[PDB]
Formats: structure tokens, sequence, C-alpha cells
DNA sequence: CTCATAAATTGCAAAATG
RNA sequence: CUAAGAGUAC
DNA sequence: CATTTTGCAATTAGTACTCTTAGCTATGAG
């Protein structure tokens, strides 16, 4: 749905790990791994948290809001 | 049985009714399968 | 017999 | 009277008794009552 | 329940969680895995049940 | 790649796929059934007959008013319109799909038809013949004949040409895929019904005892015409033992099993040398001959067909015909119910002997052990009814019923001689309640479970259940003939095993076309035509088939086939029409009608340049694809079509699929022959003389088997409780689901993709719409507490964030018109004015009746105030008077559950009356009790929570998610699931997506080479120290990511207990239901279990104290129970029996003296008495 | 909350945000302090307001975050920055139009209570690399020396 | 059959189970909701006035 | 305008004859 | 409330 | 005195959960 906040084994903040990693795959054209690296997830319960996330919020961004103010 | 079952018996001319606790209530089916009889049985008795 | 427990018979 | 909001417009109306439930704004028939104005408390666990 | 070994008396042990938790060996009788299985509680409600469901 | 005809690798037929999957989708056979249905045959069913007309007679008692007339009905074009919906001002406007779901509607398009009254009149001279001409008065005129529902995302649908932005604006989730059915609100998908074909025949042998030792059948029914089914058999009589055997034929509508011969001499055929070579082809079988010579003998008795004519009328079940007529009948006989499929018309005798003929030679083929009896299995000899077929017959017998309302009425209203009106003659009711009843109901008629609710617990389920099959009822074996069109593991582990099937992943179901051009096709290149057609001088010769009709035969069928093969390959022919040539029986058959279940494959050609058989899609094909679907994600399109349009792909069914060769893999079985000791053992199967080529062998499973990472590392029954364990996954079913008002939703808080995905689950969208989360898994026998499929969650992980997951529940309810003015009201009963209030808490409601969004919500709390209005000025119960006019008709929160509304929805139904959904959304965090279960059927539940100090971790810190009992594995022999574990861990490190496909070239060898190269063991073991203590583990546990779901099988929606609670009305024992606060079942073999022990006493407490104790009183005169009790004024007495003295009490279960009163009411007396009158 | 994601999944997020806890002795358990629910000696209270006025999706992070209560001089409740970007953990996220309005009191707890107040992240913890102590019985199919890999700790213990 | 040789039971509880090695070979985990929920009756004597009382 | 009716077990008595 | 049906758990 | 022959339906693992639909349709007459 969207990035969790911590790695569930370890508890590492990886919730801000997210914007940064999309700007590394598309910007710097990074692979995963190094991108992973890059941001400090050494090991891989937070490479799997990071990695494997998918992002359903953009898709849920996208219908009208139901209450517009 | 002399007592408790002679075979004049088989035949059934007063047919018991068991209570709305046998049959509770639309209507139960054994309700509509009496007043299908009681129907019947009136009707015979007045072409009779 | 019947069926079942035709006829008899048939 | 208590809000509600329509399905599509997302317009706020405020609906009695004896108002039909339609929308002012464009007549869909769908309207969904509009949150609580009482504070709402969530354990953050 | 396909044997009398399969229904049998236990001593209750109230535990602050929600499911029944019986000892590893007894499960052989019962044929009970913890895949999702369920069983089933009997209470006595006298103390001749309550007895002789305990002695025999 | 630079060479634009090289061969293709086993990477590139994956574009290929993609292709397909851009074009077809994941439900295209609904669409394609439903379009087909809307498109023609729904214009079949109208002019089919549907022409009522009405010849009322002069009957002109003077020569004044001589005249005849004739009303007729015809019916024109039928014009089908877009959804819209009445109303109760009715107002009629469009209607969308997220507005019918919502408002409990239907999406239904209202139908309409042009109706032609024509009249007709004649001058009724009697012996002169009747001229009828028209009066001028030809009017014609659309009526509205009732409403076609409309299955979503159809030709006919709002969202067929929507694109994702319009599907995001009308509240539409693009993945979702369609082909299902709103039906009041509700959507229903209707099952694929498997059923034997129509116009094959089958010869099947039969028991030693039966007199009939073989039997050839055919369940002959003809398409363009009634409709009906006929079952001609031809029976083989006697055993091999017997000398006698005579071979006869059960025609329709005849008491007796008519020889053969006397049929044959009937239709026309009187010789018997020409009878002979009507059934026989060869002269010197002379075997077929000698079992053949009985029938002829004792046909001998008849040597004229007006003879053979008479005795069939004589034994015609009719029995209203006269003797010089019974022929006629007879010829009726023999033309409109013998064998409809061939034709209906007349002079036509020749090719219904023919096809007898035909029947009889099969039915000796099988009696002669020259041919093994057909397998009743084989999946080609069997279809599939999609919701085109199924509708189409369902809409058959409805229109039949209104038309014949129609000609009711039209003949009450002449003979009255009152006006006559269209709009009082058709009522739309009859179609409109007959489709909503057989789509809302399974019950498809007026069969069962035809229409189902739509499984939207995950979009895997959803697919599965959009792709489903239903077998009526070995079929429950998993038969070869399955491969490639329905997935070989899926399928429900319960008495269901093997009935439900899922289609395959490129598995589609033709939707039928018509015949004519095909037939127009082989007698322009050739075809012998069957009436002159004498086998003596084409002996050689293949029987050209046509959907079963034998339509002549052909003396060069390989030029033909080879034609045949090259139309259908330039798209002349419509690719689903299947054609087999079997040349050991020379036969050849064509297939167009709906039903049939194919797959597509590639075409391997010679290819003499290469000198070797190779593919016929070469890497030009694959780029063009390639640009396409870039251009997706300016050059000329390539789609899958064009593949089908230039002989690159073909569809082969199972019939087809019997005379073909595939290869599993083009680069290891197309080219012409030190080797890794860790992959798995291939054999090259030593030959060259493949025609088609396996797309890819992972798309022989389905959908859900389509998930399972290394499915081939997998015992089957692991594969197939993980392909039925996966529609009970928890993801996001829909993106939408926060403007659909379901019953129930489950969603995980953070779905992950699969770290071991595979190829096929992008197709799927399974990477868009995770169904579980990736883990770290350890195996360990850590604590105790994870024996027997047990797990230790981690606790500290749960609170986390893992397998967290959300809930929303919606409660619906109307206010329905008892009568015209006794409208119910939404409001907030009061005590005051108020009866049968409910227990539960009604302060949560305001003045409107609906608890708004965010107030928390218990159980029994009232969430929907409904009161109805009664009759007033009643006094009784102590608190009753005539304020009391309303009675509620609330309807409160389940007793178990809880959690914050999340939204109510007022809308107004069909009728306008307000109706009201309240969802509540609540979360489900594991906890012991709660079952999980990897992608390999390693379901469990949660034995025990550890905090993340207390498990065991490694030299890095990491702590398991999960430990899972090590004795799971060498049982259950789930190696993928380790295999996939250590992929998890290698995508992990390395950052990249382990491809768990089933049939890759990946290896253990080389992901452990892999984990190596990353710094930890090659094998995924980790050093581990005890949470405890910190001492390090003697033994080393397998450790690493492992995907798991999280099942819909809670602890908390199963956990039930009852001391005492609401009763049944009958039996007076606890009711039935954890949702009724029922009563735990004490089963007969318990009874048992406990008279085993021998403890009585308990027995008799379960019995009688626990569930039912009642007190009756007999009279030891009469033991029946007829004594009248007055227990206050203590006076007993039974009458009849004069006592008031003799009477008893005894305690028996209140079934026990129901079962009394109904053995007494069925004239038995159970007469019970307290006292021995014989000895032991 | 008009945004898509549920209540308590945004509350879920909110208590998986890390906060400055330099001088959490100061402060008080709120269970075992006079007020009757919080107050300003045993709680930090934050308000999260938030708006979609933007035409593109706006990114509620933690940074927007802000402490109400009057901190007394202590060094807690400010949410933990570690990024180049200076926003902190994605909270939600906004379509145009949408906002999202929430309070939240803050109590001092340790992981053992729930995870989300637990500041260890993972703990690497090992002793004897050379496996002297016989504590271990290596796993292997060859040799065990060779297929398990020496720890990075090898190098500072004599073989 | 169905009401007689076998028929629903008040006094019975069912739900999924679960291991415990710590747990004795005659002891069964109960729920504390189930215990909440079954009862048994016990006849007040003198000697267990005291502890029934303060249930009560 | 609204209520009333259209697998595998079993368990044989005939009917015919020479 | 009853009945029918469908899916499902062991 | 000795065979002999024939036609088919009812009853057949336990519990346990959830949800969906429907209850004589249409026509006459007071
Ligand atoms: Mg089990
Ligand atoms: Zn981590
Ligand atoms: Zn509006
Ligand atoms: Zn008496
Ligand atoms: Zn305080």
């Amino acid at each position: 749905m969207i990035v969790p906040v911590r790695c569930f084994s370890c508890g590492k903040v990886v919730g801000d790990k997210w914007e940064s990693y999309l700007n590394l795959l598309q910007e710097d054209e990074l692979d995963e791994g190094t991108a992973l690296s890059r941001l400090g997830l050494k090991r891989y319960c937070c490479r799997r948290m990071i990695l494997t996330h998918v992002d359903l919020i953009e898709k849920f961004l996208r219908y009208n809001p139901l209450e517009k103010r | 049985n002399e007592v408790f079952s002679r075979p004049e018996w088989m035949i059934l001319t007063c047919l018991p009714v068991p209570p709305p606790p046998v049959r509770p209530s639309g209507e139960d089916d054994l309700t509509f399968k009496l007043a299908d009889i009681l129907k019947a049985n009136i009707s015979l008795e007045t072409l009779e | 017999t019947x069926p079942g427990v035709t006829x008899p018979g048939v | 009277t208590l809000k509600y909001i329509c399905a599509e417009c997302s317009s706020k109306l405020s609906l009695s008794r004896t108002d039909a439930v339609r929308c002012k704004d464009c007549g869909h028939r769908i309207l969904l009552k509009a949150r609580t104005k009482r504070l709402v408390q969530f354990e953050a666990r | 329940s396909l044997h009398k070994m399969s229904m049998m008396a236990h001593r209750v042990k109230v535990i602050p969680y929600s499911t029944f938790r019986l000892n590893l060996s007894v499960t052989s009788p019962y044929n009970a895995d913890f895949d999702g299985d369920e069983m089933n509680l009997h209470v006595p409600q006298s103390e001749e049940t309550r007895a002789e469901l305990s002695q025999l | 790649f630079e060479d634009e005809s090289a061969p293709i690798t086993a990477e590139d037929s994956w574009a290929v796929i993609s292709a397909f999957f851009r074009e077809k989708g994941l439900v295209s056979q609904q669409l394609d059934s439903f379009n087909q249905f809307v498109d023609y045959t729904l214009q079949d069913i109208i002019c089919e007959d549907s022409t009522l007309i009405l010849e009322q007679l002069a009957q002109h008692t003077t020569e004044s008013d001589n005249i005849s007339r004739k009303y007729e009905i015809s019916f024109g074009k039928i014009y089908v319109t877009k959804p819209m919906v009445n109303e109760s001002d009715g107002v009629t406007h469009a209607l969308y799909p997220q507005e019918a779901r919502l408002r409990n509607l239907t999406y239904s398009s209202g139908l309409f038809v042009d109706v032609k009254k024509r009249t007709y009149e004649a001058i009724d001279v009697p012996g002169r013949e009747l001229k009828y001409e028209l009066i001028a008065e030809e009017s014609e005129g659309k009526v509205f004949i009732g409403r076609l529902p409309i299955m979503l995302r159809s030709k006919n649908c709002y969202l067929s040409e929507a694109t994702e932005s319009d599907l995001y604006k009308l509240k539409e989730c693009p993945f979702d895929m369609g082909g299902y059915f709103i039906i009041n609100g509700s959507e229903k998908v209707l099952i694929a019904q498997e059923r034997s074909a129509g116009n094959i025949v089958q010869v099947f042998k039969k028991a030693a005892p039966s007199p009939i030792s073989h039997v050839a059948e055919i369940r002959s029914a003809l398409e363009k015409g009634s409709r009906f089914i006929s079952t001609l058999q031809v029976k083989l009589y006697g055993r091999e033992g017997s000398s006698a055997r005579t071979i006869k034929a059960t025609l329709p509508y005849i008491k007796q099993d008519i020889p053969i011969v006397i049929i044959f001499r009937a239709l026309g055929i009187i010789p018997d040398g020409e009878i002979l070579e009507h059934i026989c082809y060869d002269v010197n079988d002379w075997q077929m001959l000698e079992m053949l010579k009985p029938c002829v003998e004792d046909g001998f008795v008849i040597q004229d067909r007006e003879t053979a004519l008479d005795f069939i009328g004589r034994r015609g079940t009719a029995l209203g015909i006269k003797k010089e007529k019974r022929i006629q009948y007879a010829k009726d006989i023999l033309q409109k119910e013998f064998l409809p499929h061939i034709t209906q018309l007349e002079g036509f005798e020749s090719r219904k002997a023919f096809f007898l003929g035909y029947m009889i030679n099969r039915l000796l083929l099988c009696a002669l052990d020259r041919k093994d009896q057909d397998d009743r299995d084989h999946f080609g000899k069997k279809r599939l009814d999609l919701a085109g077929p199924l509708l189409a017959q369902l809409f058959k017998t409805l229109f039949k019923k209104l038309t014949k309302d129609i000609f009711r009425y039209m003949q009450r209203t002449v003979e009255e001689a009152h006006d006559f009106n269209m709009k009082l003659a058709i009522n739309a009711k009859t179609i409109t309640s007959g489709l909503k009843y057989a789509l809302a109901t399974g019950n498809w008629g007026e069969r069962a479970g035809v229409s189902q609710v739509l499984n939207r617990y995950t979009y895997s389920s959803t697919l599965s259940h959009l792709r489903r099959t239903n077998t009526p009822i070995k079929p429950r074996q998993l038969h070869n003939t399955h491969w490639g069109l329905v997935c070989p593991a899926e399928t429900p582990e319960g008495q269901a095993c093997g009935l439900v099937k899922n289609l395959s992943l490129m598995s589609c179901i033709s939707v039928g076309t018509d015949p004519m051009p095909i037939i127009t096709f082989l007698s322009e290149w050739g075809m012998e035509p069957l009436e002159d057609y004498v086998p003596h001088q084409s002996p050689d010769a293949t029987r050209v088939f046509v959907n079963g009709v034998w339509h002549g035969v052909h003396r060069n069928p390989a030029r033909l086939m080879e034609t045949l093969r090259t139309l259908r390959r330039k798209g002349d022919i419509n690719p689903e029409v299947s054609m087999i040539r079997d040349i050991r029986e020379k036969e050849l058959k064509i297939f167009t009608d709906a039903g049939r279940v194919y797959r597509p494959l590639f075409i391997v050609e010679d290819d003499e340049s290469l000198g070797h058989k190779e593919l016929k899609v070469r890497k030009g094909h694959i780029a063009k694809l390639m640009a396409t679907e870039y251009q997706d994600i300016d050059v000329e399109e390539y789609t899958w079509s064009s593949l089908l349009n230039e002989g690159l792909v073909e569809y082969i069914d199972a019939e087809e699929e019997e005379s073909i060769l595939i290869a599993m893999q083009p680069e290891d079985l197309e080219p012409a022959e030190d080797v890794d000791p860790a992959k798995r053992i291939r054999v090259s199967h030593h030959a060259t003389t493949f025609t088609h080529c396996e797309i890819h062998p992972s798309m022989i499973l389905g959908v859900a088997a389509s998930i399972i990472p290394f499915p081939d590392h997998n015992q089957s029954p692991r594969n197939t409780y993980q392909s039925a364990m996966g529609k009970q996954a928890m993801g996001v079913f829909l993106t939408n689901y926060n403007v659909r008002m379901d019953t129930m939703a489950n969603i995980l808080y953070y779905p992950q993709k699969p770290l071991g995905t595979t190829r096929a689950m992008e197709y799927l969208k399974f990477r868009e719409l995770p169904a579980g989360q990736n883990a770290i898994v350890a195996i360990a026998c850590y604590s105790g507490y994870n024996q027997e499929d047990s797990m230790i969650m981690n606790q500290s992980s749960i609170d986390r964030g893992l397998f967290r997951s959300l809930f929303f529940r919606s409660y619906m309810d109307q206010e329905k018109k008892y009568g015209m003015s006794i409208t119910e009201t939404f409001e907030k009963p009061q005590r005051t004015n108020t009866l049968r209030m409910k227990h539960g808490t009604y302060d949560k409601l305001d003045d409107d009746g609906l608890i708004a969004p965010g107030v928390r919500v218990s159980g029994e709390d009232v969430i929907i105030g409904k009161t109805t209005p009664i009759s007033p000025d009643e006094e009784e119960l102590g608190q009753r008077t005539a304020y009391h006019s309303k009675r509620d008709a609330s309807t409160p929160l389940r007793s178990t559950e809880n959690g914050i509304v999340d939204q109510v929805l007022v809308t107004t139904n069909q009728d306008g009356l307000k109706f009201v959904k309240v969802r509540v959304r609540t979360t489900k965090i594991p906890q012991i009790g709660d079952k999980f279960a990897s992608r390999h059927g390693q379901k469990g539940t949660i034995g025990i929570t550890y905090r993340r100090e207390d498990m065991p971790f490694t030299a890095e810190g990491i702590v398991p998610d999960l430990i899972i009992n090590p004795h799971a594995i060498p049982s259950r022999m789930t190696v993928a699931h380790l295999i996939e574990c250590l992929l998890s861990k290698v995508a992990a490190l390395s950052g990249n997506e382990g491809d768990a496909s089933p049939f890759t070239d990946i290896t253990v060898e080389g992901i452990s080479k892999l984990l190596r190269e990353h710094g930890y063991q090659s094998r995924g073991f980790e050093v581990m120290y005890n949470g405890h203590t910190g001492k390090k583990l003697m033994a080393q546990i397998f450790f690493g990511p492992t995907y798991y779901q999280r099942l819909r099988h809670m602890v908390d929606d199963k956990i039930h207990a009852r001391a005492r609670g609401p009763m049944q009305v009958l039996t007076r024992q606890p009711v039935e239901g954890r949702s009724r606060d029922g009563g735990l079942r004490f089963g007969e073999m318990e009874r048992d279990c406990m008279i085993a022990h021998g403890a009585a006493s308990f027995l008799k407490e379960r019995l009688m104290e626990a569930s039912d104790a009642f007190r009756v009183h007999i009279c030891g005169i009469c033991g029946l129970m007829t004594v009248i009790a007055k227990l206050n004024h203590n006076q007993f007495e039974c009458k009849g029996c004069d006592n008031k003295i003799d009477i008893y009490q005894i305690h028996i279960p209140y079934a026990a003296k129901l079962l009394f009163q109904e053995l007494m009411a069925m004239n038995i007396t159970p007469r019970l008495y307290t006292d021995r009158s014989r000895d032991f | 909350n008009t945004t898509v994601l549920a209540d308590e999944f945004i509350a879920h997020r909110l208590g998986l945000i890390p906060l400055q806890s330099m001088d959490i002795e100061q402060l008080e358990y709120s269970r075992d302090c006079f007020c009757e629910d919080h107050c300003d000696k045993c709680s930090v209270v934050l308000t999260l307001q938030a708006f979609g006025e933007s035409e593109s999706t706006t990114n509620v992070y933690s940074k927007d975050l802000v402490i109400v209560s009057n901190l007394m001089g202590r060094n807690i409740g400010h949410p933990i920055i570690q990024d180049k970007e200076g926003n902190g953990v994605l909270i939600c996220k906004l379509r145009k139009g949408q906002e999202l309005k929430l309070t939240c009191v803050a109590k001092k707890g340790i992981a053992k209570e729930h995870a989300k107040w637990g500041p260890a992240a993972a703990i690497e913890f090992e002793y004897d690399p050379w496996n002297k102590l016989k504590h271990t019985d290596y796993w292997y199919e060859q040799d065990s020396a060779k297929e398990w890999p020496q720890s990075k700790n090898c190098e500072y213990e004599d073989p | 059959r169905g009401n007689l040789m076998g028929k629903r039971v008040d006094f019975s509880a069912r739900t999924v189970i679960s291991g415990d090695p710590n747990l004795e070979l005659d002891q069964v985990g109960v729920p504390k909701s189930i215990a909440k929920t079954l009862t048994y009756p016990e006849v007040v004597t003198p000697y267990n006035i005291d502890r029934l009382t303060q249930l009560v």
C-alpha cells in the first residue's frame, strides 16, 4: 500500500528511504542492489522490506476523493 | 394381538391430528396436508 | 419388489 | 439537520427526515453520511 | 472421534489466549494436528458425571 | 537480433505470451461467450419459430360471412440497448456498474423487438382450396419484452471502451477484469458447466450379467433447431458365448428395441447387400459379416419398405394412427425424431441410413476387440457451456414461455372479440424475472450452482473463480487430456476434488461459428457427396465429419487437410475451428460449435534453409511484438491476432491434440544431436517429427498454481493444497475497495511482491496486487511450541506491521412497504413507543437511524435503527399500550465483532424506498491461532509469539519473523519451500528478483554459489544464538526470507462456547451454528465413545439435562401420553381410560416425546409402561 | 481524514515514527502519573495537519509533525531525521483536495510493551569466531572450514 | 438419528487447538473466554461456602 | 382495487412349456 | 423464522 | 419331471464455518 516505516524483523526505519530509492532507480539508473546498498540497507531483512514493496497508494490516489473540500 | 393390534385397525377410519407442537407455524407442511385431507373429506361427505 | 424392495412382477 | 455527501459531486448537503435523498447539484441518488464531529481515539500501536 | 481414546477426560488449565492447548503426546490418540484443527469441550453438570468422568 | 529469421530462444516465447495476454485478457472466454450470445444467438432464438399464427375459420352458418381470417404475429430484429434503470418517479437514465452494485440494482439492458401484426382473409368455399390475402393493414414498432442482464466489460457494457483514466473516473478498478453479472447489487459469475459433447458416437462395454455386451450411443442435438435431446442407442445383445447376437436400436418414442435391419429397410434400403454395404465397408472383413448375419436372418421376415414402416408403426407407442397411415407416422419418427442433428426435412433418408450404418460399424469395431471403448473422461469429448450457451438455452425456454402466453392471450381476445393491444399482450416481467431469478439463485431453470457469488477475497481468487468449471455428477481423476486446458493441481480437497476444475492460463473456449462456409469449402475442394457414396467403388475413402454430422467422403484427405490448415492459418477460417485427421480410422473431423477448450501453440515447419525442424516464429516477430509492447508502455502495431493471421501460432484443442506431437521446449527439442550435474535430468526423445511447440510448459498451470514458486520442486498434493489455499490468501482484491460496499473484505496492510517470483505472475498482476508478505523464516525445533504444524511468529515483527490487516463488513437494510401506506421508517427507536427493541444500546444512533462514520461500535450495539407500523390499541405483557405502534426491526452489530464504522451509504432501491449499507472497518492483527501458509501447502497456526529478544539471532542480529518446525519438511517433502527460501535470501541480498518459475534452468547449486558470493553459508544455514542465554546453538539453523500468506481462518471467528442460550422451536434443542449462539453437536459416535468408556450417567446427562429434558405424563392402563395434567389444581386424568389415580410422570427428551407424538399421529401406539410384564 | 488510508493504518504508521529521547529519564510513565489522562510531565502532544492543495501528490512526512505541549526544556518529542533531503518518514500521501488533521499523545515506552518503542534495531552479537570453545557443531558436506565463511572477527583472534 | 441418537447439547465449546510442551498429559488449556462461558453448578456446602461466596 | 383458485445389496411371483 | 443452494475448515 | 426367465430404486465419514435467495403468478369479481 505504502512503504512501511520500519523493517519487520530488525526495526530499521526504512519509511524515509523510498523516495530516495525511486530517485536512485530513475535519475541515476542504478540497479536495485546498488541503490539498496547506497541507502544503507546492509541486512537482507531491510533489503527485502524496501525491494519488494508495492506502491499501491498511487492507484488509490487516481480515484477522485469521496470527500473533497 | 387381541388387545394392542388387531388386523382391522390397519384400515384408517378416524385419523389422529397431532397438536400444533408437532407442526409449529406461514403454516407447517403437516398443517397444509391436514387441511387438504379435511378438504377432501368434506368434498366426499357433501357428495355422499 | 418395487422397485425397490419391478412388482412383483415386472 | 444531519449532513450527507453526494457520491459523485462530493458536495455536502443537510437532509431532514422528509427530504428525498438526491444531490441538489447533480441529481445522483447515492449519498454517504458525513464524518462525526466527536473525537475518535485510536491506539497508535 | 473414531474410538474411545479420541474422547478423554482432561483437567482444566485456564490460559490467557484464544485456543485450546493440549500436550503433544495426547495428540496421538486424538489424531490432532495444529494446522487449523478444532476440538470440542464438554463440561459435566453434576458431581456424579464429573466423578465417573475423572475415574473412567 | 541482427538476423531477422534467426530461431528464437526459450526466453523469447514469453514475449509471445505477453502479446497474447495483451489481446485476450484473463477472462476473455466469459466476454467472448456473452458477446456471441448478445450479437447473434438472441436473434437466432427470436427468428426460430416465434411466428404465432391463429387461423380463425369462418364457422359460417350462412354463406354471408363465409370468410376465414388468420391473425399472425411475427418478431423481426431485436434491439439491445445500453444498460438503464427505471425509477420510482419513472425517470430512466443510463446505469453504470458502480451504481448498480451500490443501489442493489441489476446491470441490465432492456430488450426490444419489432412486432409485425399481419392479418389474412380468405373466402371459405367448401372444396375450393383456401387462398389467403392481406387486408393492407400491415402495421409494424419496437416493444419492450424484458431486460437482459449485461456482464461487465462486454461489448454492450459502458466499460468496454473505457480507458484507464475513464475507469478511474467511473470508480471502476482498472485491475478489475469483468466477465460477471450484477444481480441485485451482487457480483454473480456463471461457472463453466461441463457436459458430454453432442453428435458424437460413444461405444461402451457393459457388464457380463447384462444381456447387452456393448452399447453404442449418440446424444444427438441440432443447434439451429428445437434443441431437443434424443438419445439413439445401438446395443449388442448376447454374450461372447451366446450364438444368437442380434443388434437392436432404441429409437425415440418406440416401446421396443427395433432390430437395425428393420430400420434400414424402413428408410428405403431393402436388399441385404445394400444394407451390409451401408454398415460394413470391407468385403474381406468376413468377421463383421459373420457377426452381422443374425440381424439380416432376423429381418428376413420383412422384404419391403412399406412392411418395415408398418412394423415400426405397429410398435409405435402413440397408438393413435390407422393401419394405412402408420407408414406416414413412422416416416415422421424417422424424419424429425431419429437423429435430428442430421436434418429435419425429407428426402435425406439415405444420409440417416449412412449414419446408422456408421454407428453400427463403430459398435461392431468396439465389440470385435478392434478398438478400445471410448474414454468417458476424455476432455475433448466434453464441452464447457459458458455464460453464452447457458443464457441462450435459458432465454430459449423463457421466450418460449412468453410467446406461448402471447398466443394464449391472442386466442382469448379473438374468441371473446375484445380489443387487441401489444402492451396488454407482452409481459416483460416474464423474461426479466426469469433471468434475474436464474442468475440470482444457482438453479438454472424455471441444475444448481450455475451462478455463484463472485469470490472477492483475493485477486487470484477472483481470477480462479472467473475461470472455474464445474462438472455435474471416474471423473475425479486428473485425465491426460487435461494437459494445458485445466490446471493439473487446482481442485478442492473435499467432495468436489476433481469435479471442480480451473482453466489453464492460455486455455480458451470456442464461441461457435456458422459451419456453412466450411461445408462450401469442402464441396469446392472435392468432397464427394454422401448421397452417391458407394463404398465398394471407393473403399479407401476418408470420411469427413462437421460438428458430428457425417457430410461426405474424400479420396485425397491429405491435400484437403493441408488447404484447410492453410485457410485457417491465413484467417479465412475462424481459428477456433478444430480439424482432426485420424489416419488409421481414415476419418476427418471438423468441430466449430461452442464449448470446445483449446490452447495456443507455436507452429513448426520443415524450414529447408536450415535443413531441420524449426518454429515458424523467429526473432523478427519477437522484435515486432517487443516494439508494440514498448509503444504501449511510431511503428506498425503487431498483436496476437497478427501471429494468428500469418500462421505463426495455432489453436489446438484436446480433439486435435490427439493427432499432434508437441515439443516441450524449442531450444532443446528442435536441434538435432561435460554437463552440469546440478541440472535435472531431461530426455531428448530421439525423434524429429514435431508438429507444434509448447509456448511455455509453465502455462499448463492454472491461475492459482502459477503463483507457486518452484512447483516442480514440490509434492503434487502440496501444490494442490497451495492452489486451494491461495484463494483463501489475504491481499488486495481490487484497488477500488474503498468505493465498494461488499459483505466481507480483508486487506493486508503491506502486501509485498514475492522475492521469489514467477514469469507467469506478472500477467496475473500478482506483483501489482500481492497476497502475502516476505517473512524471515527460520526452520528450527526452537522451543517445542512449533510442533505439529504450529508456528512461532515473531511478536516484535507483528508489532511493526507484519500481516496486519483491515477487515470491512457491510450490513444492508431496506425499508419495505407492508401496504399502500405502511412504509417502514429508518429512525432511532424510543423505549416509550417501540416494541421488541434489542438489548443492545441505541445510544450510538442519531435521529436518522444510522451511525455516522468514525463512531466505534461494540458487540450487539445497534447500527441500523428500523421500525415498522403495527395495529394499535392492544393491551398485554404489562407495558403494551396503544402508544406502541412501532415494532423494532433493527439490525445490530455481530455479537463477537467490533470496530470503527467506516461508512454508511443511503440510496433508493428499484421501488424508490430508501435503504442503507453500513460498512464497519476493524483491524485483524495476527495472534495465537491464526492460520498462515507458505506457497507450498505449509499451512499452520501460530503456536506462540516471542518478542525479538527471545528469538534466535544470527551474528548480524537478524531475528526470524517466523519459526517453523523441521518435521514439516521430511514427511511433506516441500523441497520447494527450502529452495524458495534460499532464492529469496539471494534475491534480497543481491537486490535482484528470484526467478522462481517452475521449469527454468535454475539450480540449487547456482543459488548456493550466489549466496556464498554474498558472504553467507552456501546452503542457507546460519550460526544462531539462543535468545534466552545467548549461547551458540549446537546446530546451525536454516534461515532466510520466505513468502507467506495470512489465510481467512482466524481463531477470533471460530472460538465458540455455549452454557445456555436460545433453543430450537420444534425439538426444544439448542440451535445450530455459532452465528446463533448455537450448541455443539453430541453426535452418534460421540455417544458411542461415551458408551465404550462405560460412563452411563454422563451420557444420560449429555442427552437429557444438557439438551432437552421433558417431563410428560402417562397412565398405567394405556401407555400413551394422553394424560391431561392440571399441576396447580393437582388433577391428572387420561380420558377414555376413566382413571385419575393410575398416572405416572416420566422424564424423556422432548425429541422423544415429539417422536412418539408423530408415531401416534401415524396410527402407531408407543405405549410406555413402568413395570415388567415379562421376565428377562 | 479524507485520504485513502485507514485511520488506524495512519495511527500504526505514526506509532512507528522514532522520536528523540535523549532526556527520557526526566519524563514519567503515564500509568504512574497523577493527571487524569495525560499531562506535560508524562507525555508529548504532537499534531499532524495536512491538506492536499497541490494538483500533484503531496507527501505528508514526519517533518510536519509539530510538538504542541511545552517540553519544559527537555530534548524529547522531536522526530528523528536521518536522510539528506530533510523530509522524515513518508507517513501518507494526498491527492488534490484531500485533508488529514489529527493529534498524537506520546508516552514513554519500552520495546517489550510494543516494538514501536524499540530503539535497538539489529544488534550483532558474536563470540569465539574460530569455534575454539566447540559450542557449535558445524554442518558440512565435505569440509566445515571451507564451506563456512570466516567472520570478520576471525582477524581479532589467533587461529 | 438427528435428535435422539445424537443431539445438540449445551455446556460445550469448540475452538482451534495448539500444542503446549509445558502442559501435563492430562491437562488441557482452556481459553479464559470459554471458561467464562461454560459453567458448572456447584452445590453450596459448608466446606465450599467461602470460595463460592467469593466467586459470587 | 385486492382476495381466492388453477458400489452393491436386495427383494421373487408369476407364466409358460413340453 | 424455515427451506433450498453455493463455497469452505479439519 | 424339469427347468427357466425376468425386470431397478433406497442407502450408504463425522463435525464445523460463511454467504445468498425465497417464499402458488395471473385473472376473475364484488
Ligand atoms: Mg490437521
Ligand atoms: Zn531490517
Ligand atoms: Zn452530485
Ligand atoms: Zn390411558
Ligand atoms: Zn501526567
